[PDB]
């Protein structure tokens, strides 16, 4: 009953938080290819 | 209805339902007696609700921590203190004043008869009366006595 | 009970989110890396 629903709920929490660390693994990668446009920018035909 | 606390059980709440069965484990009895348990646990809400205060016996108000059962009780002998401290120590003060007081009264008392003297007699200060507590036979044989000096 | 059971699950999972942000970010340094090189080499 009310037991079986919030492991169902706290299953769901716990799912959401591993598609999360999936997400924030991407979001890492991402996020080294984001913003080094500029730094190369600054760096190689500035220079 | 007050300072239930110090009667509590100590997924439960201070209920104390004076004149329950699902998932959640209903089997057991919590130990708030003085009034009674029942079956109820906190992994439901709705069978401690249903145990508590949902239909028949009501759930009784109580402290909201059993440490401020034990800070009343602290503050319950801190207040006999106090009480017996204004009934025995501050009672004899007060015995002490109402002695000084008849002492001034008395002191007072003298000063009158002294001046009714100096206005029926001689000024400077000179008395030879006397006090006491007579009945009123007493009083109208004083006044039989004195009449010779009456106001 | 189940729920119990299922909580620490959630928090094992949100524990290994900032575990692998972390372990994502020192190999995503390389790729940055990389296309840095790329971009010198030309």
């Amino acid at each position: 009953q009310m037991v079986r629903f919030i492991r169902q709920e706290a299953e769901e929490k716990a799912n959401e938080i591993s598609v999360s660390a999936e997400e924030e693994f991407n979001i890492e990668k991402l996020q080294l290819v984001e913003a080094e446009k500029k730094k190369i920018r600054q760096e190689y035909e500035r220079k | 209805a007050v300072r239930d606390l110090s009667n509590l059980v100590k997924l439960v709440t201070l209920l104390a339902v004076v004149p329950t069965s699902y998932v959640v484990p209903r089997s057991s009895k919590l130990l708030y007696e003085d009034l009674y348990t029942v079956t109820l646990f906190g992994r439901v809400a709705d069978n401690f609700r249903i145990a508590a205060r949902e239909k028949g016996f009501q759930i009784r108000d109580f402290e909201y921590s059993s440490e401020a059962q034990e800070s009343r009780n602290q503050e319950l002998e801190k207040l006999v203190h106090d009480q017996e401290s204004l009934r025995s120590s501050l009672l004899q003060w007060c015995y002490t004043s109402y002695g000084e007081v008849f002492s001034s009264w008395m002191h007072f008392c003298a000063v009158r008869v002294f001046a009714e003297s100096i206005l029926r007699y001689g000024l400077p200060p000179s008395f030879l009366a006397c006090v006491l507590a007579p009945s009123v036979k007493g009083e109208k044989k004083v006044r039989s006595i004195l009449e010779e000096l009456c106001g | 009970l189940a729920a119990e059971q299922e909580a620490q699950h959630i928090v094992a999972a949100a524990r290994n989110a900032k575990m692998a942000r972390l372990r994502q970010a020192k190999e995503e340094a390389e790729r940055e890396i990389a296309e840095h090189r790329a971009q010198v080499e030309r």
